[PDB]
Formats: C-alpha cells, sequence, structure tokens
C-alpha cells in the first residue's frame, strides 16, 4: 500500500479524470472499482544486495596485499595551500 | 527563522505523517528526493549542496510502519537518525507503554529533540499526534508530556489525537488506556483537539459520495486541517496568526481545553462546477451537526470560544457579513460569559490538491477550531464503559505485571468525576 | 446588468483581483494625473 | 522646524502607516526610490517635517516601526515603499504577542522597549525643535495595546512638554474579531486618560460603510479603508506644513477643543467623498464639503452623534476660498441645530484655512471633534467586561504572566468615572 500510493503515484491506464454515474447499479465506480493492480510488484534493490553477498583467486591473501594496493595515478592531493618553492625558503645559507 | 518542530508518534503518527508531510513537500517546489528545482524555513533546512531536511520526529515502537517510509521515495528526504525504531509493540495497554518499554527509547527520542531546539532559533511551541486507544501513542507521548514540561518547561503544546470512535471500537480494552492516558494529560497540555475514525466516513459519504473509504482516504482529510493551522507562520495575509494566538483565544480555564475541530468545504472534482461555493455557504457549513468531526450535537450543549482561519478570497466585509448573520440565531447558543466568541485569521494562499486525491481545487478553505460543553456528553459514554468491567475486575491483570497498580485504576475514574463536574458549572448561565 | 450595473462597468477603463489591489486603489483623487505646480497663493 | 515623531506597534498599526507614509510621498512629490521628482517649489519647503536628509538628495523620514514578531516588517519592506522606511528603523522580536496584554507591557514587548527607546532618543535629538508625537495603534491586539502603550507610558516620562495624539484603532461594538477584546481594550484606556491628550477612535464597522454607500466599491479591502484614516492624517497638519490664510498647529487644536484634563476623547472625519464613477456630476464647491461632514453618515467612529451634544467642534480647510462663505455656514451649523450643541460655551467651531488643495483635489476639509456621545463607544467595552470578570472567563492567561486582579479592578472604575463625567453635561 505504500509502493502504490505513494512511491507509484497510481494507476496508470484507469480514467485520469471521468468518472462516470452509471446507469443500474447507483454508483460513481470508474475511480473506485479499479482498486490499483498495475505493473510488477514492490520491487526496491535488495535481491541485488544479498545476491552479492550470496554468489561469491584471493582466498590465499595476506591483508597487506589486499588492504594495501596501489591507489590510483588521479587521486592523489593537489597542494592547493603550499607556499610556493619557486622562490627559495628563507633559510640560513649562511653556513657559519 | 520562526520554525515549528512538531511531534508524531505511534502506529497513527507514521500513518498520518506519510500524508501529512506530503502537502510540504507539495506546496514548496520540494521534491521528494529532498532537492528544489522563504517560507520553507519553518519546515525545511539548508544543507551546504542545496538539500531540504526537515525537523519533526516520528516514533513507533513496532517497526514494522516505519520501516515502511524507509522502503518507498520518503527515504532520502527524511533523516536517518530523525526516525526511530523499536523491536516490540506496546499491545494495547498503558503499563507496557508508560513504565517498560517506554523507558529505553524514551533517551534516544531526547537526543534530537535537544539537537533540534538548538538549531531552531524561533521555535515557539509543540504540537503533538498520538492515540488515546493504543499501545505507543497512548504511553510513550504520555511520558513525554511528563518529561517535556520539564526540560523545556513552559512553552505551548497542543494536540491533534485521534478520539475513540463513539458506537463503534476495533480493540476492546480502549475504555481503560483512553481513560488511563486522561490523568496525565489535563495538567501537562493546553489544547487538546480530537478527531474521530469514523466520523469521516459518515463524511466522505454524504459531501463525498466514496463509497468504502481507506485510512488513506480520510488521512489526506485530516492532513488538510493541519495545513489551515500552520497556514499562518508559513503564507501572508491580512491578519495573522500564531501558536501562542491560539489557545490565548480559545481556552478559558485550566482545566477545560477540549475544542473541536472543523473544515468546511468538502465536494468532489466534478460537482464542485455545478455549484457556487459564496462564502456565505462556506461558513454556513461548518455551523451544521453533519459536518463536525465527532459524532456529537452541539444543539445539547452550549459553545464557549470559537475561531476563523480563512484563507484566500477572505474579502473581511463579506466574512463580517456571514458572522453577523450567526450570532442572529437562536440554534446557536453561548454562555454569557463569552460576549465576543470569535476569531478570525486570514492567509492569501488558497489551497492546494494532491495528485490522485478525492477533493477538488477549492479557492475558500475554513477550518473552525472551536471548544464545546458538549464534549462532556462524549465523555460520559467512554466514561460510562469503565465501571462497567471494573465491577467484573475484567482485563485487570495485564496491568499490575508491568509496573503500575490498582491505585491508578481507583483515581483515574475519580479524575473523571471531577472534570465532568467542572463543564456542567462553566455550562450554567450567570 | 445586475446589481450594481453601471460603476462596475464603469471603473475598468478608467483603472488576482485582492492580490493585485492588496496596495489599494486610487479612490480619493482624480482620474487626471498631475495638479502640482501651482504658484497659487 | 517643527517636525513630527512618528510611533507605529503592532500590525494592525503597520499597514495603516504603511499607508500613511505613501500620501505624504505623494504630497510632497517623492518618488519610492528616495528621491524628489515634483514639480512645484513650495513642497520642497517645509520638507523637513517628516523627511531628514542624507547625501544624494535623498529624503529619508523620522519613522519608527515595531513589532515583536518578524512577520510583518517582512511585509512592508516587500511593500511598494521598500526603500524610503530606514533599515535601522525596523526593531523587531521573535515571538507574537497572541491576544494579550501582558505579552507585551510586562514580559516580551518590555524587554524590547531599551532598543526602541535607543532609536527614539536618538533620532528626537537630531530635530531642531520637535512638535510632538502620533501613534496609530492596535488596542485590539497584543502589540500595540500591550507594548505601545508602554511607549506612550515612558516617552512621556521623559518630555512632558510636548503633544500625545492617537489614531487609536478601537474595536467595533458589534461584530469582534478576537475573544479578549474586552480586556486589552478594557486595560489600555486605564492609561490613557492620564497620559494622552488627542484621541482619535475608529471602527472598521463605522468604515465599512463608507467605502460602500459612498465611494460605491463592492469589494473593499483593507487598503482602500486604510487611506481615508490616512487621509485624516496628513488632513490634521494642513496649516502647519503649507502658508495660507490662518494657519494651525496641534497646540491650537488641543486648545480650542478641550476645556478640561480628563474631556479629550475625539471624533474624526473627512469631508469630500462621492462615487468614482460619478465623480464629474457634483459641483465640488463650499456648501458641498460643509453639508456632508455635518452628519451621522460620514464619521469615523461607529456612534451615532444624535444621542448627545458635542461640546466642541474642530475643523481645518484647504484650498483657495472666500472665508465669509464659510463663516456663513458656520453659524447656519450652530443656529439651526442649536439643540446639538451645549448652551454652557459661545462659541464651538473652529477653522483654519491652508492654501494648496491636495493632487486632484480643489477644496479639502477634515472634522476633528469632542462628543459626549462617544459614551456608546465606550459602554458597550465596559459593558461586556463585567459580564466576563462575574465568570472569571480568561484570568489564568493574565495571572500566569506577571499580573494581578487589583490591576484589573481598577481599570472600571477609570472607565467608569470617565462616563460619569460625560453623562452631566448632555
Amino acid at each position: 500500500t505504500y509502493d502504490d500510493h505513494y512511491n507509484r503515484h497510481n494507476y496508470n491506464p484507469g480514467l485520469p479524470a471521468l468518472r462516470t454515474w452509471n446507469g443500474q447499479k447507483l454508483l460513481w465506480l470508474p475511480e473506485k472499482s479499479d482498486f490499483p493492480l498495475v505493473a510488477p510488484p514492490t520491487n526496491y534493490g535488495l535481491l541485488e544486495q544479498l545476491q552479492q553477498k550470496w554468489l561469491a583467486t584471493s582466498l590465499k591473501e595476506s591483508i597487506y596485499t589486499t588492504s594495501y594496493p596501489r591507489l590510483p595515478v588521479c587521486a592523489m592531493s593537489r597542494r592547493e595551500h603550499a607556499i610556493p618553492v619557486p622562490h627559495p625558503r628563507l633559510q640560513p645559507i649562511p653556513r657559519f | 527563522m520562526r520554525e515549528c518542530i512538531s511531534i508524531h508518534v505511534g502506529q497513527a503518527g507514521v500513518q498520518i505523517g506519510n500524508a501529512c508531510w506530503e502537502l510540504y513537500c507539495l506546496e514548496h517546489g520540494i521534491q521528494p528526493d529532498g532537492q528544489m528545482p522563504d517560507s520553507f524555513n519553518t519546515f525545511f533546512s539548508e544543507t551546504g549542496a542545496g538539500k531540504h531536511v526537515p525537523r519533526a520526529v516520528f516514533v513507533d515502537l513496532e517497526p514494522t510502519v516505519i520501516d515502511e517510509v524507509r522502503t518507498g521515495t520518503y527515504r532520502q528526504l527524511f533523516h536517518p537518525e530523525q526516525l526511530i525504531t523499536g523491536k516490540e509493540d506496546a499491545a494495547n495497554n498503558y503499563a507496557r507503554g508508560h513504565y517498560t518499554i517506554g523507558k529505553e527509547i524514551i533517551d534516544l527520542v531526547l537526543d534530537r529533540i535537544r539537537k533540534l531546539a538548538d538549531q531552531c532559533t524561533g521555535l515557539q511551541g509543540f504540537l503533538v499526534f498520538h492515540s488515546f486507544g493504543g499501545g505507543t501513542g497512548s504511553g510513550f507521548t504520555s511520558l513525554l508530556m511528563e518529561r517535556l514540561s520539564v526540560d523545556y518547561g513552559k512553552k505551548s503544546k497542543l494536540e491533534f489525537s485521534i478520539y475513540p470512535a463513539p458506537q463503534v471500537s476495533t480493540a476492546v480494552v480502549e475504555p481503560y488506556n483512553s481513560i488511563l492516558t486522561t490523568h496525565t494529560t489535563l495538567e501537562h497540555s493546553d489544547c487538546a483537539f480530537m478527531v474521530d475514525n469514523e466520523a469521516i466516513y459518515d463524511i466522505c459519504r454524504r459531501n463525498l459520495d466514496i463509497e468504502r473509504p481507506t485510512y488513506t482516504n480520510l488521512n489526506r482529510l485530516i492532513g488538510q486541517i493541519v495545513s489551515s493551522i500552520t497556514a499562518s507562520l508559513r503564507f501572508d495575509g491580512a491578519l495573522n496568526v500564531d501558536l501562542t494566538e491560539f489557545q490565548t483565544n480559545l481556552v478559558p480555564y485550566p482545566r477545560i481545553h477540549f475544542p473541536l475541530a472543523t473544515y468546511a468545504p468538502v465536494i468532489s472534482a466534478e460537482k464542485a462546477y455545478h455549484e457556487q461555493l459564496s462564502v456565505a455557504e462556506i461558513t454556513n457549513a461548518c455551523f451544521e451537526p453533519a459536518n463536525q468531526m465527532v459524532k456529537c450535537d452541539p444543539r445539547h450543549g452550549k459553545y464557549m470560544a470559537c475561531c476563523l482561519l480563512y484563507r484566500g478570497d477572505v474579502v473581511p466585509k463579506d466574512v463580517n457579513a456571514a458572522i453577523a448573520t450567526i450570532k442572529t440565531k437562536r440554534t446557536i447558543q453561548f454562555v454569557d460569559w463569552c460576549p465576543t466568541g470569535f476569531k478570525v485569521g486570514i492567509n492569501y494562499q488558497p489551497p492546494t490538491v494532491v495528485p490522485g486525491g478525492d477533493l477538488a481545487k477549492v479557492q475558500r478553505a475554513v477550518c473552525m477550531l472551536s471548544n464545546t460543553t458538549a464534549i462532556a456528553e462524549a465523555w460520559a459514554r467512554l466514561d460510562h464503559k469503565f465501571d462497567l468491567m471494573y465491577a467484573k475486575r475484567a482485563f485487570v491483570h495485564w496491568y499490575v505485571g508491568e509496573g503500575m497498580e490498582e491505585g491508578e485504576f481507583s483515581e483515574a475514574r475519580e479524575d473523571m468525576a471531577a472534570l465532568e463536574k467542572d463543564y456542567e458549572e462553566v455550562g450554567v448561565d450567570s | 446588468l445586475l446589481y450594481n450595473w453601471e460603476e462596475e462597468r464603469a471603473t475598468n477603463q478608467l483603472d488576482s483581483e485582492s492580490y493585485f489591489f492588496r496596495h489599494g486603489h486610487q479612490g480619493l483623487l482624480t482620474t487626471q494625473p498631475q495638479s502640482p505646480m501651482s504658484s497659487s497663493t | 522646524m517643527r517636525e513630527i515623531v512618528h510611533l507605529q506597534a503592532g500590525q494592525c498599526g503597520n499597514q495603516i502607516g504603511a499607508k500613511f507614509w505613501e500620501v505624504i510621498s505623494d504630497e510632497h512629490g517623492i518618488d519610492p526610490t528616495g528621491t524628489y521628482h515634483g514639480d512645484s517649489d513650495l513642497q520642497l519647503e517645509r520638507i523637513n517635517v517628516y523627511y531628514n536628509e542624507a547625501t544624494g538628495g535623498k529624503y529619508v523620514p523620522r519613522a519608527v516601526l515595531v513589532d515583536l514578531e518578524p512577520g510583518t516588517m517582512d511585509s512592508v519592506r516587500s511593500g511598494p515603499f521598500g526603500q524610503i522606511f530606514r533599515p535601522d528603523n525596523f526593531v523587531f522580536g521573535q515571538s507574537g504577542a497572541g491576544n494579550n496584554w501582558a505579552k507585551g507591557h510586562y514580559t516580551e514587548g518590555a524587554e524590547l522597549v531599551d532598543s526602541v527607546l535607543d532609536v527614539v532618543r536618538k533620532e528626537a535629538e537630531s530635530c531642531d525643535c520637535l512638535q510632538g508625537f502620533q501613534l496609530t495603534h492596535s488596542l485590539g491586539g497584543g502589540t500595540g495595546s500591550g507594548m505601545g502603550t508602554l511607549l506612550i507610558s515612558k516617552i512621556r516620562e521623559e518630555y512632558p512638554d510636548r503633544i500625545m495624539n492617537t489614531f487609536s484603532v478601537v474595536p467595533s461594538p458589534k461584530v469582534s474579531d478576537t475573544v479578549v477584546e474586552p480586556y486589552n481594550a478594557t486595560l489600555s484606556v486605564h492609561q490613557l486618560v492620564e497620559n494622552t491628550d488627542e484621541t482619535y477612535c475608529i471602527d472598521n464597522e463605522a468604515l465599512y460603510d463608507i467605502c460602500f454607500r459612498t465611494l460605491k466599491l463592492t469589494t473593499p479591502t483593507y487598503g482602500d479603508l486604510n487611506h481615508l484614516v490616512s487621509a485624516t492624517m496628513s488632513g490634521v497638519t494642513t496649516c502647519l506644513r503649507f502658508p495660507g490664510q490662518l494657519n494651525a498647529d496641534l497646540r491650537k487644536l488641543a486648545v480650542n477643543m478641550v476645556p478640561f484634563p480628563r474631556l479629550h476623547f475625539f471624533m474624526p472625519g473627512f469631508a469630500p467623498l462621492t462615487s468614482r464613477g460619478s465623480q464629474q456630476y457634483r459641483a465640488l464647491t463650499v456648501p458641498e464639503l460643509t453639508q456632508q461632514m455635518f452628519d451621522a453618515k460620514n464619521m469615523m467612529a461607529a456612534c451615532d452623534p444624535r444621542h448627545g451634544r458635542y461640546l466642541t467642534v474642530a475643523a481645518v480647510f484647504r484650498g483657495r476660498m472666500s472665508m465669509k462663505e464659510v463663516d456663513e455656514q458656520m453659524l447656519n451649523v450652530q443656529n439651526k441645530n442649536s439643540s446639538y450643541f451645549v448652551e454652557w460655551i459661545p462659541n464651538n467651531v473652529k477653522t483654519a484655512v491652508c492654501d494648496i488643495p491636495p493632487r486632484g483635489l480643489k477644496m479639502s476639509a477634515t472634522f476633528i471633534g469632542n462628543s459626549t456621545a462617544i459614551q456608546e463607544l465606550f459602554k458597550r467595552i465596559s459593558e461586556q467586561f463585567t459580564a466576563m470578570f462575574r465568570r472569571k472567563a480568561f484570568l489564568h492567561w493574565y495571572t500566569g504572566e506577571g499580573m494581578d486582579e487589583m490591576e484589573f479592578t481598577e481599570a472600571e472604575s477609570n472607565m467608569n468615572d470617565l462616563v460619569s463625567e460625560y453623562q452631566q453635561y448632555q
């Protein structure tokens, strides 16, 4: 009921505006009579997660190899705020 | 910077707060993601990447309806810790509600309240949504009005609570827990609004023509009374209200604080264009006994203090020329201590319809939050049922076995003695 | 020509209705724009 | 040379003064961007009464704008006149008063007057010679009657020499908009008589009449009932601001009108009111103005003047005029209806003459008057009070914020003995 009324936004092939009052039975049915059942059931992405946990060469692995691999070449930090080195820093170049 | 943090608690509060916090998504530019593609700040707070996160607390002890909010598309808008989940219920009892199970999820609520109000620079009160007849809202809310009236003290508090239905009832032990949650609210609250579950099935059959409606067919109707009560902070207008304008103009006395709600324009989509919605008829809808949201007649009793929260084309002239004929008639009675009687508030925004709703687009909406002495009849039928099973001591053994005694039985009846003693003395004329 | 026929018909040519006229209407003045700069003492 | 300090409070006030401060912008030729673009040169003569000077020729007012909630002065800045009102002159609170007196008079509006009084005492000593004061405020609400009566109380404690005037928005006696009107309006008129000299009582029930039967508008707002209230405000000072035949200031009609310290509750008016559609069939002359303002259906409070006798009656005029024809009209309204005045004053009518009519008019006048049939503006509130005091109807609000019942009990012994002076002379 949450997935149909809230997230789903309701029935699609039905009458979007019309509610027609019929002859014999005294009733405004074509909104009430549907009781929506459109489309697939409530899928939200849990069979995916448990399926990658369910279904499975690293059995023989030291943690230093798995937990410490080579990181990518582009994740390296840019040093935005660093004293520029083109002008040499103040250093006691008198060796005394 | 005039924020409001509102509390929904229980099985009802997540059923209502799913359909109460859906207008606040819809009438601002708020996606159910949380994004916008500044009146929203009373319910939505900026983050450093455009994301709006709300400021309400939803509590239920059984996690069986809260996890439905976590399934759908109402998840990224809400905050992960802002929704408190236990593992078991309280199972239609006040002892599990107030003593045992209410004592472990009570210190996880108050982390978030004390983090909410310490970012709210303009909070003016509290708004509560709890069930008299369940296990959580009877008890977990009953602890909070004991617990929040010592921490934050003198702040305003109001509740739109779900009263038991008068002729039909669902769970049988309710004339215990409905009486038992009453000695803990008359001195720890300020304005107790009541709505009914059966009394709106009548409304959707005679005003709307929809037979056999759902809770979510009754959740959006009560969900628009709420948007006509926050309708003063939220928008602009001629004369504006706040949470201290309500009870200073509605509750007279310390212990009679039980008003009654009524919402005027209820009509289908198709039948609206064949009928004239003048301001005379909209103010002559809430004074009919077939429009009240409880099953009571005001013809027995006497009005004491009223209210009117208009929207849209108020045109104060023709409103003033419409209250002036209500004062004429002898069918509508009052008590001589209130010769003024009324209140008018105004907002400019006409109300907004949801997709797939059952009401139409109406340009003029009226809520009438008035108190009457004819709730004192309605208390008695909920108070007649008590000694009809205390005499046999019918269901009493569920209560001693979770901390309470039989003395809470002996006084909660005696509190209803002097409450209904008070209403007979205020309903008498000078 | 219902109730109030003449004035409501006449005023529109010389002059969201409540939202537009919430600041007011030019009631207590003539339709002419300016009668200032009278050196009339 | 004789400036005016203006006060405002409530949200009832700040819709009216927002409409008061635009006819001053109309008559002095002030555009809504702070400069001046009027074609005259006499309009620029005494600009200093309402328009302080700055750089660039900018003229920004002597305005004070106060409320206890931020929700109202957002809209005053968001009106048509945003750039003119001073940003340092929006004193604000956080919590609305909510139709209660001690929320503004003793607790939350009381902690905030020390920031309003900083604004005034800096500003009022920037005037070279102030004439006095004026207030438009709510007796109906919790901020105007609660907080603003302190500002009538505490500023008069500073300078007792100047003149207090009040464009009081008194409640209607028939249809009421708040269930605590017989407390906030009852208690507010306990401190008006020791403190305030000019009291103009205004009713909306009296003004819903006038914009229907006289101006012929089927859909009236507040903003077209605010302008007639905003007409009579600039319709008082017509002679101080401009030259003419007989100038008069706000001490000159507080001497001709009020023979006693406690008989000073005025009754306002405005003369030239005719429909919008039929404006050009009337002849706007001297007999047309006087025949309207001497009637009951041109009166801005909701009491019929025929049930009593006026003690004193003021006036003012504007526009090029022939002074003998008014002098024939003022004796006729003292010779014909001689039963509608008391016999123990010789002269009861005052007049004063400007020179330049408003933009779009030719002949203007404004009616100010003492009358002892204002008892029915106060006996209805004073009989509403004891019908709920005896049932103790709302006293738990008032006791739980720093009041007594002895501050309640004496607030009708003032209100009874006020009427117990007006009764003898009529």
